[PDB]
């Protein structure tokens, strides 16, 4: 299976640089042209820049030129993108792409975020968050990530064996500050018969944590 | 540089419905020589990386199914959607793939009309893990409701509280075609102790009474 | 009067296509340009075969037409060649200029 | 305006030799250089042919250890060499290549007669052949290289005349000329042999 | 490797008619296009093939209508509507369908008929100053016969050398040399005359 993994993102500060690497597997990465691509938060893609297989053709975007700089390392399959002079306006998730014939873009990767901002990067408080002592066939259980920077972080309940009926919230930004929760609704079955974990990652951080639910006492 | 305009930036269809949007290149993008239209169209879900529909402005990738159909050519371009479900809420891009530099359209966000759904209210006092390290949240879930506005009134001891109060709504579910969001009041830990009742209230248009959660320590 | 502009874009279109595409895993001629007709990846000792190229004057008289070359046993494209379905209908005559152009071009 | 000019070449036997064939009026590195062996009289022969791009050569199987395929791109020249030369050797060597996008040998050059002997430049010894119509002949023999030109009283006789193509180390050819036999011996005929490899002019009267 | 025979080895014609040659593959030479690629060519003497027609029935550049190639599979036939005096000449008939190697027909030479001829057959002995240097060459001058299918035979088949000359432009016949104790020395000659004709010195 066609696979690009990007790395390297996170905070930057204002003027500084950064370097991306995407890491792709499953096709003869020593043949095909590659391309970066950026989306600012909740706005379209933006393509930044191309360089051919044999690196003999590259392109930049007018907004990128002379300040970005592509390449790439075919005997290890790894796709780079140099930043430098970074601006706010640069904060946006970077994904390295692959095309398949007739187009020049088919397969995306997952995307790295890339924030350009003054702010320090700060790891999260974790907490459970039970319900109170009331009671349905139902029962919704939270687990609140608060004030950390930047983004992104990763929540998942049981590893991820537990992925319906789950809400992650955006985390909303107050005073250069981050926070958010996730909801989760299992059966009166299950919880607190059988445990629910709560699992949160904040990899500008190296933050990972897990939150059991655990009745109010 | 070739600039896409689609129309319309949004969208809401019921489940099951056959939906049609445009996307115009200001300048041509069939090569005459192999008359193909290098117009290719991908789609966005929330939280994802963007997936490759159509190449060449009519042809389906491996995968793709039968309900996108793209058609159109020279300047004018329609992306099909029959029977909508509700896994096709996404965000879809028409892209200029004829010259550099490649350029994105907006993007028309398909979203989902379904029946109205009364919101689940649950209310979580701070937790004993944020008490003890000195600060006080109480988070509020108002999960799977429809239509998506709602409004979220906090009460101290029966006297309304304004401020310290965040709200966050989650995109639009793509299995049930609901919306949530959380309500979460920030207080010292101090100001929490000195009051007893707390309650947030869900007003929301499938009643006129609001769905009341309270608690008291 | 200038159809060096459809030589180019066909040339382009094809260096597309070699930045686009698999290549098939085995012993196969790679595909290229050689100046006159986009070649796809073709197997070894296989008659490989595309259509007349479309910057061709006389395109459309011979839009069915076909080139030929010969891939050898061993991924590397042969001499063998063929290239008369493509030719001017009529050959000497007028289509000077650029039947002189697509001389160079070879 | 494709034009393949080649060398005639005179070797030594079991003695390599290389033979030149010099493209112009085309990009040479766009065409294969073929190469054909041929003694007039007989068939053609394919020996092989070499990509001047890359100098990839595949040959006839008969030609081998024979003959080795070289390419000069700088001067657009194209070679072909045989090794351990023998007397199956002495033939003419095409350079051909096909019409371009084609199969078919549409250029040729003009060839470069390979002769094998160990001699040097021989003048030859010419001879009388005295015996209604009498014929009379001059032998023309080990005389080494071609050509040798023959006339007959100067080229006064020339109806009736019979100059034979040499053969092989050393060539030998012999000429007749037809007379009446009320011309002869009343008339002198003198065949007069020219020799340019050798600077050499004999002229030898015919007597009874 | 594809075998290309030709018939006859030797056409004979004159100025005017109708003359026609055939070739034959050991293979068929349809390749998968489903085209044909057998090519002719005409060596005229002492010069380099010159390609007549490629792919049995396309002519080449500046090649007259009088050529015309027909054919299928492994059976071809050239025919010139008209021989000239330029069409003279060997005729080669070449595949490139199953190639390599490349072959060639053993070659036709295409010649003027004229009316059948009786050789003059000649001897001679050995000249004075061949015995000065120490050498001996006897000669026989077959001459003016036609056509050219001739057999020497000679009575003292060892040390002979024959050498033969194209076609004469003047009377469409050909000659033919043939050079090499004993007292009797003699050439035989035998051509399309029911006996040899002899000719000897003592």
């Amino acid at each position: 299976d066609v696979q690009l993994v990007e790395s390297g993102g996170g905070l930057v500060q204002p003027g500084g640089s950064r370097k991306l690497s995407c890491a792709a597997s499953g096709f003869t990465f020593s043949s095909f042209g590659m391309h970066w691509v950026r989306q600012a938060p909740e706005k379209g893609l933006e393509w930044v820049a191309y360089i051919s297989s044999g690196s003999s053709t590259i392109y930049y975007a007018d907004t990128v030129k002379g300040r970005f700089t592509i390449s790439r390392d075919n005997p290890k399959n790894t796709l780079f993108l140099q930043m430098t002079s970074l601006r706010s306006e640069d904060t946006a998730m970077y994904y390295c792409a692959r095309g398949k014939y007739p187009t020049w873009i088919a397969y995306w990767g997952q995307g790295t975020l890339v924030t350009v901002s003054a702010a320090k990067t700060t790891p999260p408080s974790v907490y459970p968050l039970a319900p109170g002592s009331a009671a349905n066939s139902m029962v919704t259980l939270g687990c609140l990530v608060k004030g950390y920077f930047p983004e992104p972080v990763t929540v998942t309940w049981n590893s991820g064996s537990l992925s319906s009926g789950v809400h992650t919230f955006p985390a909303v930004l107050q005073s250069d500050l981050y926070t958010l929760s996730s909801s989760v609704t299992v059966p009166s079955s299950t919880w607190p018969s059988e445990t629910v974990t709560c699992n949160v990652a904040h990899p500008a951080s190296s933050t990972k944590v897990d939150k059991k639910i655990v009745p109010r006492d | 540089d070739i600039v896409m305009t689609q129309s319309p930036s949004s969208l809401t269809v019921t489940a099951g419905e056959k939906v049609t949007m445009s996307c115009k290149s200001s300048q041509s993008l069939l090569n005459s020589g192999n008359q193909k239209n290098y117009l290719t169209w991908y789609q966005q879900k929330p939280g994802q990386p963007p997936k490759l529909l159509i190449s060449w402005a009519s042809t389906r990738d491996s995968g793709v199914p039968d309900r996108f159909t793209g058609s159109g050519s020279g300047t004018d371009f329609t992306l099909t959607i029959s029977s909508v479900q509700a896994e096709d809420l996404a965000v879809y891009y028409c892209q200029n793939d004829y010259s550099y530099p490649l350029t994105f359209g907006a993007g028309t966000k398909l979203e989902l009309k379904r029946a109205d759904a009364a919101p689940t209210v649950s209310i979580f006092p701070p937790s004993s893990e944020q008490l003890t390290s000195g600060g006080a949240s109480v988070v509020c879930f108002l999960n799977n409701f429809y239509p998506k506005d709602i409004n979220v009134k906090w009460k101290i001891d029966g006297s309304e509280r304004q401020n310290g109060v965040l709200n966050s709504w989650t995109d639009q579910d793509s299995k049930d075609s609901t919306y949530s969001m959380s309500s979460t009041l920030t207080l010292t830990k101090d100001e929490y102790e000195r009051h007893n009742s707390y309650t947030c209230e869900a007003t929301h248009k499938t009643s006129t009474s609001p769905i009341v959660k309270s608690f008291n320590r | 009067g200038e159809l060096y502009q459809r030589w180019e874009h066909y040339g382009q279109e094809c260096q597309k296509m070699l930045e686009t595409t698999e290549p098939p895993s085995g012993l196969a001629c790679n595909g290229s340009f050689d100046m006159y007709a986009c070649w796809n990846y073709t197997a070894a000792n296989t008659t490989a075969r595309v259509s007349c190229p479309w910057y061709l004057p006389w395109f459309r008289q011979v839009s069915a037409g076909f080139v030929f070359r010969q891939c050898g046993s061993d991924g590397q494209w042969g001499s063998w060649r063929d290239h008369t379905q493509c030719e001017n209908p009529e050959k000497n005559g007028a289509f000077q200029d650029q039947t002189l152009i697509l001389e160079r071009l070879q």
